[PDB]
């Protein structure tokens, strides 16, 4: 059931839960006609309790968001709720005012208002239970289960010359019930990135990743009564909390804590990269399975990382392979990366043949002279 | 006085250059002994009845926030080489 809203047209389509993941999916990319995505990171912190400081807006937005706008990504932000999230969408249209970076809004039917209305083609909804965010251009309304496997749907799917797409998933002072929501995401494969300065459940996670005894029987009650203290919770609530954080720490290798606060010299796609490449090194170790990462990597221009990571001495690369990301690194006329390249195994004399040289000639830019130059003489 | 001139009066000479690019401007085409015809047909215009024109709301606006963002950016830049 797909249809607009004509406030500023945007898409809505109503889905029930336990629904084929691979059904949304391909709607999405066909009936949508949205750009293959080289990235997705999916929010799960909204608590409108607390604001937003400056050292987190700053960096978190700004400095984000103004790299990712070079390579394009998806944002899983939760809708029709009071939140960051109307801070993001808006931030994100006034970045593109001035590859793309767009933002899915879904949420569980039930708690939007004026639901019946919707039920019954713009639905007219202006509100003055919360009311919708108009700000947000597409929804999928409903839910846990459903974001837990459409994560392992994209994290799978291929769309690749055969590339992986990457996941992460962005913890930002949520409340404890998300606890669960990441639980099972543990099993389901896919890194964390936990912001230690966050100020709700983040809390209490960065401190308690590491300890002596990373038991906690009663340290986590400790915790849970300092931060939010507000909240009483009974014993027995706690007793399974504990057992459901043991279980939790028992992966390190999936969630990376991080503190922006000490030092931000480390900018937020440094972190990401750098987490993505410390769970894709558990994984296994061929070659091709490090090549969606690597190609994140030449759009950064993070050559130091690739160089530390990537290239360290682990994954043994062929001449083979390295046709395709030497051809985007040319393109992209990224010279510190070509030489890594052709020092890493890669060789000029059976690469470039006469084939590969038209191809290379035909991607000039069309505003460039020397195209038109040759459409000219041609 | 030429040392001067090579900074201050070139700069000048420039300022000429706008002045008389100005004045040519605000002059209609026919000459000296025609203009005795483009001044009677202007006042007679006058009798009977560029650089200032400016966009609508919309266009302009884009124009207003994107030299915002130069600004910021120059000035973020400004900071850096601090
Ligand atoms: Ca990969």
């Amino acid at each position: 059931c797909k249809g607009e809203v004509n406030f500023k047209r945007s898409k809505f389509v109503k889905v029930p839960s336990n629904v084929a993941p691979s059904m949304l999916f391909e709607l999405l990319l066909t009936e949508w006609h949205l750009p293959a995505p080289n990235l997705v990171v999916s929010l799960v912190g909204e608590e409108r309790l607390f604001a937003m400081k400056s050292w987190l807006r700053d960096v978190l937005r700004k400095g984000l968001v103004k790299a990712a706008q070079s390579t394009g990504a998806w944002i899983l932000t939760s809708a029709l709720h009071v939140g960051l999230a109307r801070h993001v969408g808006q931030a994100v249209r006034d970045h593109s005012l001035a590859v793309r970076v767009v933002a899915i809004g879904m949420a569980s039917l039930d708690r939007i208002l004026h639901r019946q209305l919707l039920d019954g083609t713009p639905i007219h909804y202006p509100a003055d239970l919360c009311p919708l965010d108009s700000n947000l251009s597409h929804f999928i309304l409903v839910l846990a289960e459903l974001q837990l496997s459409l994560e392992k749907h994209i994290s799978q799917q291929r769309t690749g010359s055969s590339i992986q797409i990457p996941v992460l998933c962005l913890l930002v002072n949520g409340d404890p019930s998300t606890l669960e929501r990441m639980s099972r995401a543990v099993e389901q494969a896919a890194p964390w990135l936990i912001l230690a300065g966050s100020g709700g459940i983040a809390d209490v996670l960065a401190a308690l990743v590491g300890q002596p005894h990373l038991l906690v029987p009663q340290v986590t009650e400790k915790q849970f009564r300092e931060k939010f203290p507000s909240e009483c919770f009974s014993w027995e609530a706690i007793v399974h909390w504990t057992e459901l954080l043991q279980n939790i720490a028992a992966h390190p290798h999936l969630l990376t804590v991080y503190d922006f606060e000490q030092e931000g010299s480390e900018d937020l796609d440094t972190v990401i990269l750098k987490a993505l490449v410390k769970a894709c090194k558990s994984h296994s170790r061929d070659a091709q399975d490090y090549l969606d990462e690597l190609k994140l990597a030449v759009a950064w221009d993070r050559v130091d990382i690739a160089k530390s990571e990537i290239f360290n001495g682990d994954v043994e690369w062929k001449s083979c392979d390295l046709e395709e990301v030497m051809t985007d690194a040319l393109v992209s006329n990224k010279p510190d990366f070509v030489r890594l390249f052709v020092d890493s195994g890669a060789d000029m004399a059976e690469f470039l043949t006469y084939g590969r040289l038209q191809q290379l000639y035909h991607s000039v830019s069309p505003k460039s002279l020397l195209f038109e130059l040759l459409e000219r003489k041609h | 006085t030429f040392q001067v001139v090579q900074g201050n009066a070139d700069m000048f000479w420039k300022f000429q250059r706008y002045h008389l690019i100005v004045e040519y401007h605000g002059r209609p085409a026919l000459a000296p002994p025609f203009i005795l015809l483009s001044h009677l047909s202007l006042v007679l215009k006058q009798v009977f009845r560029h650089l200032e024109r400016d966009l609508p709301d919309p266009v302009d606006q884009k124009i207003i926030t994107w030299e915002t963002v130069q600004k910021e950016n120059f000035l973020s830049t400004m900071e850096k080489r601090r």
